[PDB]
């Protein structure tokens, strides 16, 4: 994938003000609530019985931070997103058996969440930059199939 | 399908948008065209440049239609079927495209009214967006 | 929607199927676990080896439910409410998985009834298969 | 992407035996018939007014056979799809702007077209060989994004 320079800078500046824990818990809570089947992969987490249960849950919040953090690894390495996610991909495809459509789903949610914390600051060029980033991370993870 | 609790959520957030239906309409469409450039291919006759006014009044139509389905939210399919013919048959629009617009509608909702796209709202909202997508893609399935 | 030609095309073929019911179900299942391995993880408890007594058993039960809604092809959603709770809420099946099963069962028909499976006939079945999925995923939209 | 021997054998073998022009035509017609929005891409094929018309169009069959010929290309080169479908990649993505998800649909349909023309000889083991083939192929056309 080829990164424009205007694009590197749009992903890079936004990134630098993201509260990873705030968006993390949120991305992930919304993934569980909005696409309820993803709940299955996360059942080790305890009570996911209602929406409130879900935004109530410590692990949901805590694992949200972990995720967003892993986005950081890509933003650190836009030219090597391929190998950043290569161990994360084994786990997601092999072990946990996640359908790659779900990464698309979390990347779309991610973007709704960044919209909502950054307002007019989450510019049309800027959203196009991010949609491509999450597109990429997702294919990065999805490598381990085809 | 759309439960009672969804239909409030939807109704509620629409009450809160309403005013801005033309601006949201147009930012929705602009963002779709910068983010999903293959989508322009269907508007070959538009001034697709920022600000254009065909965008402005197309995006008025878009969300007015949606606003409309919201008031007869009980029978969306009935309400919107005038738009299938055109979308499915005439324009032959790829179903992917509806998720796309739909996603950009949610982003516009989120920049202006983030406090209201609560996650429980977001979900009612996506169900509704699918329902719409489904009726315009209709007379395929 | 489901066109009365659709409702027709469908019947045509469920009646070619019929009492190959149980054989066809087993086979659709087998192709689904061998072609889409991750689908076996919903079956942690079954004997999944080619031939298996339970797979046969289960297979019949799927195709049965399928033949059952072909008998209310008019109100599928209702002929089948009972199973959405299962799939959607207890089991949390990912919708993608319904297209997988859907596809293995077209393959099965195609192997055993090629003649019967004409493009048009193939279209109607698809829409069918689609509705079923939608219903079975219904406590999701 | 790693191909076991059985997978190569199973693909190569069956391939041998394919009527490129009939399945090539059948595949293509099922597409336009089953997924009617696909018709928008083919209006330079004249009359697609109905299934029977789609079914008979000399240009559709004409094309049917081009497509499936190309799968053959794939078969000849399993370890090396990614490069073989670079140019068909630009065509489909930059020129025509075809959503990738319709590659999967086609693969899917190809597969029901083999099954109908091979019956029992299209064993489960065989179908998987091929699902992977078709899938590998539609990631190689959808490279030219992300
Ligand atoms: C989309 C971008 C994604 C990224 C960046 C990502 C990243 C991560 C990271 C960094 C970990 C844990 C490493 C560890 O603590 O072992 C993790 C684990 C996990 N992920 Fe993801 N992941 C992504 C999407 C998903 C998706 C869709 C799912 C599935 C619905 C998912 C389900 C899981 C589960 C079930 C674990 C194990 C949780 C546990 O530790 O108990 N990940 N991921
Ligand atoms: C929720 C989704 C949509 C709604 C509610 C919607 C609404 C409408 C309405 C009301 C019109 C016509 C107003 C009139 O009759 O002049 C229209 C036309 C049109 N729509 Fe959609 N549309 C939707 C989705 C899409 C998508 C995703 C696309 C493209 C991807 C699209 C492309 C078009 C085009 C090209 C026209 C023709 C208008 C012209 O030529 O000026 N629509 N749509
Ligand atoms: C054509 C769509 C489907 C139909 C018509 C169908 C039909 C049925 C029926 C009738 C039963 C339960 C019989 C009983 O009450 O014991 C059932 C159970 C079950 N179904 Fe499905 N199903 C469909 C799709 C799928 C898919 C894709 C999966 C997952 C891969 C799935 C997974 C299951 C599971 C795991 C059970 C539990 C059965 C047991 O443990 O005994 N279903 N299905
Ligand atoms: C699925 C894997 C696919 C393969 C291997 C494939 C292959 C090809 C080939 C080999 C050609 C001719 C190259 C040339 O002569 O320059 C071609 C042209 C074309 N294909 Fe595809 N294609 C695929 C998917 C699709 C899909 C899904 C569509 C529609 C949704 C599509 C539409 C077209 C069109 C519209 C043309 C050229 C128009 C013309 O030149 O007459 N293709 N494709």
């Amino acid at each position: 994938v080829h990164w424009s320079a205007e694009e590197k800078q749009l992903i890079t500046g936004l990134w630098g003000k993201v509260n990873v824990a705030d968006c993390g818990a949120e991305a992930l809570a919304r993934l569980l609530i909005v696409y309820p089947w993803t709940q299955r992969f996360f059942a080790s987490f305890g009570n996911l019985s209602s929406p409130t249960a879900i935004l109530g849950n410590p692990m949901v919040r805590a694992h949200g931070k972990k995720v967003l953090t892993s986005f950081g690894d890509a933003v650190k390495n836009l030219d090597n997103i391929k190998n950043t996610f290569s161990q994360l991909s084994e786990l997601h495809c092999d072990k946990l058996h996640v359908d790659p459509e779900n990464f698309r789903l979390l990347g779309d949610i991610l973007i709704i969440v960044l919209a909502a914390h950054f307002s007019k600051d989450f510019t049309p060029e800027c959203q196009a930059a991010w949609q491509k980033l999450v597109r990429v991370v997702a294919h990065a993870l999805a490598r381990k199939y085809h | 399908v759309l439960s009672a609790a969804d239909k409030n959520n939807v109704k509620g957030i629409f009450t809160k948008i309403a005013g801005h239906a033309e601006e949201y309409g147009a930012e929705t469409l602009e963002r779709m065209f910068i983010t999903y450039p293959p989508t322009k291919t269907y508007f070959p006759h538009f001034d697709l440049s920022h600000g254009s006014a065909q965008i402005k009044g197309h995006g008025k139509k878009v969300v007015a239609a949606l606003i409309e389905a919201a008031n007869h939210i009980d029978d969306i399919a009935g309400t919107l079927s005038k738009l299938s013919d055109l979308h499915a048959h005439k324009l032959r629009v790829d179903p992917v495209n509806f998720k796309l617009l739909g996603q950009c509608f949610l982003v516009v909702v989120a920049i202006h009214h983030p406090a209201a796209l609560t996650p429980e709202v977001h979900a009612s909202l996506d169900k509704f967006l699918c329902a719409v997508g489904t009726v315009l893609t209709a007379k395929y399935r």
